[PDB]
């Protein structure tokens, strides 16, 4: 006998068998990491993907400067990616697009962002994934950063008392002229270069945790200087994806199958009997190193042309502090003698002085790039490593979309679709089994002119009834996802009486989105259930257990019958389910706990979601 | 260590012990120190504070306490719920929970036409006696359809729902029909055209032959399906031409097969698949079967039937300006590529009215015939046999249900046993104070519950059942439950054998001593209470301490004892193998352990 | 109000600008002026496309072809612990000590593990001579009722043999030095090219097979309910439970579960000690001798023992080291166990029924010496193994739901008591089994994927998908169409080397095209 367990994919769809093909969601044991040898290749692939030559040095390093925007050259081979941008196309786009959507459409998207930071506190900065020290040479959370730098601000130059993001971005400007600056240091001091530098730096993180591809091995990790205009860029791009219909970013699930189900019965009812569609599943490839800080710049001017002076620079930040970019290479090369008894280590800065030594392929790969370096970082002038703006490139893609012309018209043809950040759906239209080729290949040639390209060996299409977007492989009906998300305890540990509800609402959220079913629910409930057990130590009364929790709850359990109202966290036992997710258990069991337990439990005189005596600050 | 900090003041107030028993607790302090703080520690009234600020959550949890659950069905599309729209309806299910609102008629409709379909289905059991049977059953069904204790003789007719149960019961009331018609699940109508029988012959492996009619005339008709409108053609057992206006894949698909069988298009007509020589049965237990139902029934197996079915009807490449309004092989609204005679569209297919009521005539096959034959409804356009639980009803004619199964047999023999008590002599405790158990092993209700017991290996249940009876007995000893449990199985003779710790029934269940279980349970401070299965049972005495002595009812010739760590965890075997005034542990259940000593 | 401008910011927004435009004035009125010409638009997007060759297939006229897959020898075994070839000791469980430092003990009390003395010479194997000392050692610190052992000999070296050398300060460097000492950039090594396993499918079968005992995996308790769904959602899980957890793949998840439980724990309590953690597992019922029926019995059961390195877990990504004493009653063989080294340990016993008695007979015992590595993460992947069954539920889900719906009734007993599925081909002929019975094979695929996980399985699990969305469009004759297949094909055979799973599925994709192509117009042969 023999196995093979696809042959259940003949009788029966793919859109309910998929799930088989990819793991369970959690954190990846692949560990994948940021090396030297890959921050190095990335930057190679980046200047190449640039198609021309030209530089200009600077007079703030003394720097050359490859300006590889509206320079294109080198035509061969123009199939592969691209990042020259033009932009007279780039405006055209945007100009078709607010007309179609109307005149004051970006002035009120503007304003509207506007009007949400003014009443904003500086604090939000705080709410990140992390970021990166300028004075530890380190990658940390947001508010470790946010604290270091204003106390340094206040050893040095006085407290910062703005108590604002407006505020905060001048005082870095002020600060952007500063020639010494001081810090608390194992205390120490800089200067005007140096901090500048630092300022710009930026470090690869290995972490990429997701479902689908974790294609982020060197994920950016900026600091804290441009954090707040990439913040307010975010947010007006996102005041403007909120009005697009092809604009799955922001959110997803209900909405998205809402957005996909409109489009299509649109399309069905937009065309005749005689024309016949097709859909294209499209995958664009190196999204983060064909995407200009330049070509964003011009684009945000063009927008806020018509407004407050005050947004018109602002906008105008982040872009620049992209456009000079010290990237920060990993750790060093290692030496090593032939039996392997010995070896040294270096760092990045010295391998210019040992280039002699190395193997052909990383010699090959580093003399070109040692006129970029300073140090031990590389000068990147451009490009977009970080997951950010991710709303302004899906902004640029629905521009994309929008275009339409009279060439086509009198084909009596024309597209339509839908983008993600890096991932997209396009719906052709024509008469013809040619036309269709035509059609593609002009939405491709208008789609490269801004270096968005696409992938040959990852983008495929079909008739228009079958395709996937973002994990949610689509059909003629039976609309399966796959973006099962799930609770970690370990890596997050807070409370014991936070996180249980958090999974909750965790489990109770995925089955809104369809990716969970009543059963499956269940299931993920009992294992977290178990899960949080055996992260906090604790187990129920009815189990013979001899932990140290358990030991006092051996003795003091038999004072009480009321055994149902008891803590998970305290011997207890479940009593929510799928209609109770909503409900914390506290509140299930409020009129049930015992009375002398009960207030044991609610006592704020006590030496520390509903507030519980189970906090552990 | 005491990662967990703390406050000073607020811990020497509560007088908080260190190391109470070797457990640290701590500035700092470690976890355990807040299960020692609420199981030992202060006492506050706080309650009224702590609602009124959480109002909002306590006022979700109470909303939610006053909903009334209702079924849920599995299906497809054709605030204060927001807040549970999550638990409430998905895509493929949806639950019909209610709020304030009332009105109990459609779940009547579901109700009756459930009830009328079992009646009969009750009816095909014989070959003669089909409307006889029928009508009785129906005159020996009432109801109390929602408040009104009504009779099933009456709301057959005054009801007005079109289906193949209610008009085949109903013919043979001489009522009223609306000249509907019921092919399977699907439902048609007649448009214009007619045309006569005639007989025509298909083969099966291709050998045999089987006779099936149909019409040679043109006739047009109306076909119906979920959430799917039809119009159609039929012409010499071939479809013509069709139309659809409902678009979906699979209701689609569905309704054209079924259109198809009616007109009888397609080679499969002529000869027949290989899987129906497989058996070649169109016939049922002792009755015959057309080759239309046979064909559906191998449709219902598997879509992969459905298309090649369809592939036997003509594929073709669609031409432009067609495409609007092709089909493909399935359901896809358009494609470059369709099938013969097919014409895909929007909007449902207004359906037409007739006002023209008529009455049939019921056959040996209760199939009804209003004229020229034109069959109107039958069991073979029925669903398979569906046990579902009925309610608000009484039936008394026999074949009214068998109500008879192991579950209910061994409840019955318990409560047969349960009442033999009867405080009274010549009944358990008369022999039990008499210490007369031999006469235990000879009772009829054990020997009515016999046949229950798996037989494979009675003798040995029947061994350890009355080593239990005697050793429970001749000392004084005892508990009526677990005794009253075990009896069944003191009937037979005793033999030598291998043990395990349960006593299974012929029924796969199973039962087991000084333990608990769904067919069997109980518990102290209920002690006048039996569960079964649920099903609370009275005892007929009352006991205090009668029951309060279970240390021989664990085990058959041992007794329980003081708990001891150190003796050795043991199994069932090697208790053969034990001595006297040797203590030994052993589990009495899940996670259950207690020790034991011989005698 | 307004941005208070410095200097160095607005000299570098004069620097960072297009080309022709060299100050941030110019740009800013060429944009705020842009005006739309689509004339030139429309030349300039035609000229990009005529200077592109964009290829457009439809898989028909240029179909698929079969991997080409790599050559060499065939893959080896690679999970730590053993599935098939396993053999475990067993005892009563007692509530008083459920430990593992208390059940090895135990074990040990009775004296059938001093029993085990290896001879000096392997059948196969590297280093015979340290792993009979660490053996030794081991059994004398078990007699001491501490599971630490104090000479730093052999696990020293078995944990340097990867990397051990000196380090020379950069500072401290020269020419001649250098000259002297011949340095080099360190080669990178790959890892070599495998063939397939040929001894998948075995594990696979007896995978699916229903386990003697029972209840390996330890699960939660199921909370009330108020309505037909949650009673609905508790009968499927109960269901499910009760069909897996009599299977063997439940239990090596409960090994993993329980012996990661431990390492855990010791990687945090002796970090920088050694320390040894035995390989054991717990069960709770068993089927009767005389019935097919199940018995409440529960046991602890004994696999091997783990030693453990030095384990810090906050430096080199938290790379750590284990040694691995296994037990079991087969031979090996060459190829699948290479990382191995194996030797005789006197013999042991079965025990089996005989009409209403049990016996014992008496069998040869072997023992699987092997050394491997871990990490912090690895710990975090592998004790959240139970999730497997979570992607198996909603499996069985979705198709009792989906049916549900299409006939508007409950389906579910019917579906899984008659609904038949492809599980393989036996005598070159398919075979098919209930849902009921195909549960197995998705869990054993999930954990298996769990096993394996790494970069080259995400890559085929990547990949794989479109190939499989192109067989759905031929199946319902659909043009599907693509730009460059053979890169895909590319892409997917450079990801296959030393992981057996990834082969395993390759060949079966293939083997499913194959089977395929007798309905479908898209793959060669």
């Amino acid at each position: 006998m023999e196995i093979n367990p696809y042959l259940m994919f003949l009788n029966n769809d793919v859109t309910s068998l998929i799930s088989t093909t990819y793991p369970y969601t959690g954190p990846p044991p692949m560990s994948h990491g940021s090396s030297t040898k890959y921050t190095l290749e990335t930057i190679k692939r980046t200047y190449d993907y640039s198609r021309t030559s030209v530089e200009k040095t600077s007079k703030v390093f003394n720097i050359p400067r490859r300006k590889f925007c509206n320079c294109l050259e080198d035509k061969d081979e123009l199939v592969k990616p691209t990042g020259n941008v033009d932009i007279s196309s780039l405006l055209g786009l945007a100009e078709m697009m607010e007309k179609r959507m109307g005149e004051g459409f970006f002035k009120h998207c503007v304003m509207e962002a506007e009007t949400e930071i003014l009443k904003m506190h500086f604090s939000r900065l705080t709410e990140g994934r992390q970021t990166y020290d300028w004075t530890s040479e380190r990658n940390m959370p947001a508010a470790t950063a946010l604290q270091l730098t204003v106390d340094a601000i206040k050893e040095t130059e006085g407290p910062f008392k703005g108590t604002t993001m407006l505020e905060y971005c001048n005082k870095m400007i002020e600060m952007l002229d500063w020639k010494e600056i001081k810090f608390k240091k194992v205390i120490d001091s800089i200067k005007h270069d140096e901090f500048l530098i630092r300022a710009l730096t930026i470090n690869t993180m290995a972490k990429d945790g997701e479902r689908g591809k974790l294609q982020r091995r060197a994920i950016a990790t900026p600091g804290m200087i441009v954090r707040p205009f990439s913040k307010i860029v975010e947010t007006v791009a996102q005041k403007i994806c909120e009005k697009l219909k092809e604009s799955g970013l922001p959110v997803g699930g209900n909405e998205k199958k809402a957005k996909l189900k409109t489009t299509v019965t649109s399309l069905n009812a937009r065309m005749n009997s005689d024309q016949f569609a097709v859909n294209i599943t499209g995958d664009n490839s190196k999204w983060n190193e064909c995407q200009q800080p330049e070509a964003y710049l011009a684009l945000l001017a063009y927008i806020t042309k018509d407004s407050s002076d005050l947004m018109k620079d602002l906008c105008s930040v982040a872009p620049v502090l992209f456009c000079n970019k010290f990237v920060k290479l990993g750790q060093g090369i290692r030496l090593s003698n032939k039996r392997k008894t010995k070896e040294v280590i270096i760092k990045a800065e010295k391998m210019g002085k040992y280039k002699n030594l190395m193997r052909e392929e990383y010699k090959n790969l580093f003399e070109p790039l040692e006129k970029y370096i300073q140090k031990d970082v590389c000068f990147l002038p451009g490009g977009m490593l970080m997951g950010m703006f991710n709303m302004l490139s899906t902004v640029l893609g629905v521009s994309t979309l929008c275009y339409m012309d009279e060439e086509l018209k009198a084909k009596g043809c024309f597209w339509t679709g839908l983008q993600s950040s890096d991932d997209f759906v396009l719906f052709a239209v024509a008469s013809n089994w040619s036309n269709i080729h035509w059609t593609i290949r002009r939405f491709n040639a208008v789609c490269k002119l801004i270096g968005i390209n696409m992938s040959l060996e990852k983008s495929y299409g079909s008739l228009p009834e079958l395709f996937e977007f973002t994990s949610m492989f689509f059909d003629g009906e039976f609309v399966s996802n796959l973006a099962m998300e799930l609770p970690a305890f370990t890596t997050a540990g807070v409370n014991e009486g936070v996180d249980f509800t958090a999974a909750m609402s965790i489990i109770k959220t995925n089955m809104i989105n369809n990716s969970l079913s009543p059963s499956t629910a269940l299931m993920a409930l009992r294992i977290c259930l178990q899960e949080f057990r055996a992260t906090y130590r604790v187990h129920p009364w009815d189990s013979r257990v001899k932990g140290g929790r358990m030991k006092i709850i051996n003795e003091f359990i038999k004072t009480i019958e009321n055994k149902d109202g008891l803590l998970i966290a305290d011997g207890g036992k479940l009593m929510n389910n799928i209609s109770t997710l909503h409900i914390p258990e506290e509140v299930l069991k409020f009129e049930k706990m015992d009375e002398q337990y009960r207030n044991r439990v609610f006592n704020p005189k006590n030496p520390f979601a509903v507030v519980s005596t189970h906090s552990f600050r | 260590k005491f990662p967990i900090i703390a406050n000073k003041r607020m811990l020497e107030e509560a007088q908080i012990p260190k190391e109470h028993n070797n457990v640290a607790l701590w500035v700092l302090a470690s976890a355990s120190c807040i299960n020692y703080w609420n199981f030992c520690g202060p006492c506050v009234n706080n309650s009224e504070v702590i609602k009124e600020v959480y109002k909002s959550r306590f006022g979700r949890l109470e909303r939610r306490k006053e909903i009334m659950w209702k079924e849920l069905r599995f299906t497809l599309v054709d605030p204060e719920r927001m807040e549970l729209i999550h638990a409430l309806g998905g895509e493929t299910w949806i639950q019909e929970a209610n709020t304030a609102g009332i009105s109990n008629v459609d779940q009547r409709k579901n109700d009756i036409r459930a009830v009328c379909r079992k009646v009969c289905l009750a009816a095909n059991a014989s070959i003669m006696n089909a409307k006889s049977k029928l009508v009785e059953y129906i005159k020996s069904t009432s109801m109390r359809i929602g408040e009104t204790e009504r009779k099933l003789e009456e709301l057959i007719l005054e009801t007005d729902d079109v289906s193949p149960e209610v008009t085949l019961c109903k013919s043979a009331l001489g009522g009223q029909l609306g000249k509907t018609l019921s092919f399977g699940p699907m439902l048609l109508k007649k448009i214009s055209g007619s045309g006569v029988k005639v007989k025509d012959t298909v083969y099966i492996q291709g050998v045999r032959a089987v006779q099936f009619e149909y019409w040679s005339e043109q006739e047009e008709f109306y076909g119906e399906y979920k959430s799917a409108t039809a119009l159609f053609s039929r012409k010499e057992r071939s479809l013509e031409w069709i139309t659809i206006g409902g678009g979906i894949n699979e209701d689609r698909k569905r309704l054209l097969a079924m259109c198809m069988i009616f007109c009888r298009d397609g080679d499969y007509f002529k000869d027949a698949p290989a899987t129906i020589t497989m058996a070649d049965l169109s016939t049922k237990l002792g009755r015959e079967i057309p080759y239309q139902y046979v064909m559906m029934n191998w449709i219902q197996k598997s879509e992969d039937n459905l298309e090649a079915l369809l592939y036997s009807r003509g594929i073709v490449e669609t031409n432009p300006g067609k495409m609007g309004s092709s089909m493909g092989i399935d359901g896809s609204k358009r494609a470059i590529k369709s099938l013969r005679a097919v014409t895909i569209q929007s909007g449902k297919i207004d359906m037409p009215e007739s006002k023209e009521k008529i009455h049939l005539e019921l056959s040996d096959n209760l199939e009804a015939f209003d004229s020229s034959g034109r069959i109107v409804a039958t069991i073979l356009d029925l669903p398979s046999d569906k046990k579902v639980t009925f309610q608000d009803v009484s039936f008394q004619h026999p074949d009214l249900a068998v109500l008879r199964d192991e579950k209910t047999a061994i409840t019955k023999g318990y409560e047969a046993l349960i009442k033999r008590l009867g405080t009274g002599d010549n009944d358990i405790p008369s022999l039990i104070a008499k210490k007369d158990y031999l006469s235990l092993y000879n009772l009829p209700e054990v020997k009515l519950m016999a046949p229950l017991i798996r037989p494979n290996r009675k003798g040995v249940y029947s061994r350890v059942a009355r080593k239990l009876v005697s050793t429970q007995v001749t000392t004084g000893h005892y508990s009526l439950h677990e005794l009253i449990k075990v009896l069944p199985f003191t009937y037979f003779a005793p033999k030598q054998g291998m043990f395990e710790g349960r006593l299974f029934f012929s029924n796969d269940s199973f039962v087991e001593p000084g333990v608990n279980n769904n067919v069997f349970s109980w518990s102290k401070a209920d002690s006048s209470k039996i569960y079964c299965h649920g099903i609370a049972i009275r005892v007929p005495l009352v006991v205090g301490d009668e029951h309060m002595d279970t240390s021989l009812a664990l085990l058959e010739g041992f007794s329980v004892c003081e708990n001891d760590p150190r003796a050795p965890m043991v199994t069932r075997q090697d208790l053969i193998d034990v001595g006297f005034g040797q203590k030994v542990r052993l589990f009495v259940g899940q996670g259950s352990v207690r020790t034991f000593k011989r005698t | 109000i307004e941005m208070k401008k410095g200097k160095t910011f607005l000299e570098l927004r004069d620097e960072s600008v297009p080309l022709p435009f060299q100050t941030y004035e110019q740009m800013k009125d060429y944009c705020e002026k842009f005006k739309g010409n689509p004339r030139e638009l429309a030349s300039k997007v035609s000229q990009m496309q005529s200077n592109i060759k964009l290829p457009i297939k439809h898989y028909e006229q240029n179909k698929f072809r079969q991997i080409r897959l790599p050559k060499g020898p065939m893959a080896p075994y690679t999970h730590k612990f053993l599935m098939e070839e396993a053999w475990m000791f067993t005892k009563i469980s007692d509530p008083e000590r459920s430990r593992a430092g208390e059940i090895l003990i135990d074990f040990f009390k009775k004296g059938n593990l001093s029993a085990i003395r290896p001879k000096d010479k392997p059948l196969q194997g590297k280093y015979p001579i340290h792993y009979k000392n660490l053996w030794n050692q081991i059994k004398a610190a078990i007699a001491d009722r501490t599971m630490v052992i104090n000479e730093n000999d052999h696990s020293e070296f078995l944990g340097g043999i990867g990397r051990a050398s000196k380090k020379i300060p950069e500072i401290s460097l020269t020419q001649d030095v250098i000259t002297t000492e011949g340095l080099k950039q360190s080669e990178n090594k790959l890892p070599e090219p495998r063939s397939f396993p040929r001894w998948f499918n075995a594990e696979w079968m007896w995978a699916i097979k229903d386990s003697d005992l029972t209840g390996w995996v330890p699960m939660a308790e199921y909370p009330p309910a108020d309505n037909e769904l949650e009673d609905y959602a508790e009968h499927l899980n109960k269901t499910m439970e009760g069909v897996l957890q009599g299977t063997n793949c439940a239990r090596e998840m409960g090994k993993c579960i329980l012996t990661v439980g431990a390492l855990m724990t010791e990687c945090r309590l002796f970090p920088g000690k050694i320390k040894v953690v035995p390989i054991y597992a717990r069960s709770k019922e068993r089927k009767s001798m005389q019935e097919g029926l199940p018995v409440p019995s529960e046991m602890d059961c004994l696999f091997g023992i783990c030693v453990k390195s030095k384990s810090h877990l906050n430096k080199d990504d938290g790379m750590y080291t284990i040694i691995t004493f296994e037990f079991s009653i087969r031979e090996p063989n060459l190829e699948k166990h290479q990382k191995y080294t194996v030797f005789e340990a006197g013999h042991t016993t079965v025990r089996m029924k005989k009409g209403e008695s049990v016996i014992g007979r008496e069998v040869p015992l072997y023992l699987y010496c092997r050394t491997t590595a871990l990490s912090k993460i690895k710990n975090d992947w592998l004790s959240k193994a139970r999730r497997c069954f979570i992607t198996t539920m909603d499996t069985v889900e979705t198709i009792c739901l989906r049916e549900s719906a299409k006939a508007e009734e409950n389906l579910v007993e019917k579906t899984l008591n008659e609904k038949q599925m492809w599980i393989g081909k036996k005598n070159g002929e398919l075979i098919a089994q209930p849902l009921r019975e195909a549960l197995r094979v998705q869990l054993v695929q999930q954990f298996y994927f769990c096993i394996y996980n790494d970069s080259q399985l995400e890559g085929f699990c990547n990949e794989q998908k479109k190939i499989l969305m192109a067989l759905e469009g031929d199946k319902k004759n659909k043009s599907s169409f693509g730009f460059n297949p053979e890169g895909l094909l590319e892409k997917i055979e450079e990801c296959l080397i030393n992981n057996p799973m990834c082969l395993f599925m390759a060949q079966r994709l293939n083997e499913l095209v194959i089977e395929a192509s007798k309905r479908g117009a898209k793959f060669f042969k």
